[PDB]
């Protein structure tokens, strides 16, 4: 319920230099300090890379910094790898050792190779079609800049009934992921005769055509 | 040895409690830190329990007389006691550290370093009864034999709530899995994915076990994953 | 901090180019036997060595 100002969205080229802010008021100006800025890659626990603003952690390369004045911020953010795309908070004091922060400042480095969507799709099991479902199982992987949008064609028929999607979520190799889901049923798998998933990634289309079982 | 595990996890309906727990190995929880943060996906997170033993004035104006805790430092184990818990507290916490300014690490300076962590627990206040998860095996097709690298698993749907977690051959298969995450149903319902990357020469004469389980609801199923056998 | 060597083989530590202090000593673990010789603990900070 209690939340501060972050430029949610940075990005800045390697080896460049990018600030970082997160907002106080009035009350947050005669002599306090502390700010200790964290490193999320998303879906996990944080990481400690810079505290103490302007000293040293144990452990940590050092071209990470923080630079302080008046209501004019710096996480400066400097040597900018393949690795720095990820998500970053503050620390802050709210009065008698009380504590708040920022909303989260996301960084998305640039100047990295894009890769075409490898796009997989799984029709629904024979047992699945025991169990009178039908699912069509899209899964879209190792794709950057992520922005796909899932296209279902039964039978080049754009069809958006029961259409699910994730949202871009973080893989290993620095690029995201979706596993969309087309649910329908047995009698409408089987009467359609081809069923195509597309994907509309920084204009490249990879399409993955099915057919039911043939017995 | 020195770590932080989460325990206690169990089903809660709305009128119900459960009684959660941290447990620290290697370092004894007398002398040492535990920040609850409660992180929920994609938003801003915020850092609530507020238990710092000794029993004096020290509390939050967000959570007044709902969540209460209790301590215990020689067991090196804490148990939360999260009474009337709210069907819109649907996040997974963790404890985790921190640093102040008497000990070598600081001699001048102010401290406050988060850097331990837990794995955290999934426990979800739902209205609704758990349902056991249904397992579909998604078999190999001609493409994925014919193009070397075979794509097999098991879909986890229709299971509510929340979790379910997918392992293969019992751990003995980790190269090429990958997990995609539960899919929010119009209804509410769940659907997951787990698919590994195997040699497509291994089709048939080594068998894919893929392990599903759901802890509220107690179902492990040691689903089998085949070939498309005609 | 971890462990230290033998007094036949004792452990030599070289430190320079940083501040040290007294007070310090007693929050990591308390002392039994602390003598300076020659010189008052109240008066090692006041003195740059």
């Amino acid at each position: 319920s209690y939340e501060l100002t972050q430029p949610a969205s940075v990005s800045g080229s390697p080896g460049q230099s990018i600030t970082i802010s997160c907002t106080g008021t009035s009350s947050d100006v005669g002599s306090y300090n502390l700010v200790s800025w964290y490193q999320q890659h998303p879906g996990k626990a944080p990481k400690l890379m810079i505290y103490e603003v302007s000293k040293r952690p144990s452990g940590v390369s050092n071209r990470f910094s923080g630079s302080k004045s008046g209501n004019t911020a710096s996480l400066t953010i400097s040597g900018l790898q393949a690795e720095d795309e990820v998500d970053y908070y503050c620390c802050s004091y709210a009065g008698s050792s009380t504590w708040v922060f920022g909303g989260g400042t996301k960084l998305t480095v640039l100047s990295q190779p894009k890769a075409a969507p490898s796009v997989t799709l799984f029709p629904p099991s024979s047992e699945e079609l025991q169990a009178n479902k039908a699912t069509l199982v899209c899964l879209i992987s190792d794709f950057y800049p992520g922005a796909v949008t899932v296209a279902w064609k039964a039978d080049s028929s754009p069809v958006k009934a029961g259409v699910e999607t994730t949202t871009p979520s973080k893989q290993s190799n620095n690029k995201y992921a979706a596993s969309s889901y087309l649910s329908l049923t047995p009698e409408q798998w089987k009467s359609h005769r081809s069923y195509s998933c597309q994907v509309t990634h920084e204009g490249s289309t990879v399409e993955k055509t099915v057919a039911p079982t043939e017995c | 040895e020195v770590q932080l595990v989460e325990s206690g996890g169990g089903l809660v309906q709305p009128g119900g409690s459960l009684r959660l727990s941290c447990a620290a190995s290697g370092f004894t929880v007398s002398s040492n830190y535990m920040s609850w943060v409660r992180q929920a996906p994609g938003k801003g997170l915020e850092w609530v329990s507020a238990i710092y033993s000794g029993d004096s004035t020290y509390y939050a104006d967000s959570v007044k007389g709902r969540f209460t805790i209790s301590r215990h430092n020689p067991k090196n184990t804490l148990y939360l006691q999260m009474n009337s818990l709210r069907a819109e507290d649907t996040a997974v916490y963790y404890c985790a550290r921190l640093v102040g300014a008497l000990t070598n690490i600081v001699v001048s300076g102010d401290g406050g370093a988060f850097d331990i962590w837990g794995q955290g627990t999934m426990v979800t206040v739902s209205s609704a009864s758990t349902k056991g998860p249904s397992v579909f095996p998604l078999a190999p097709s001609s493409k994925s034999t014919s193009g070397g690298t075979a794509a097999l698993g098991c879909l986890v749907k229709d299971y509510f709530p929340e979790p379910v977690t997918v392992s293969w051959n019992s751990g003995a298969l980790t190269s090429g899995v990958h997990t995609f995450p539960a899919v929010l149903q119009s209804s509410g319902l769940y659907s997951l994915s787990s698919v590994v990357t195997v040699p497509s020469s291994s089709l048939g004469t080594q068998t894919y076990i893929c392990n599903v389980n759901h802890k509220p609801s107690n179902t492990k199923v040691d689903k089998r994953v085949e070939p498309k056998s005609c | 901090a971890t462990r230290f060597a033998s007094v036949y083989a004792w452990n030599r530590k070289r430190i320079s180019n940083c501040v040290a202090d007294y007070s310090v000593l007693y929050n990591s673990a308390s002392f039994s036997t602390f003598k300076c010789y020659g010189v008052s603990p109240t008066k090692l900070n006041d003195l740059c060595f």
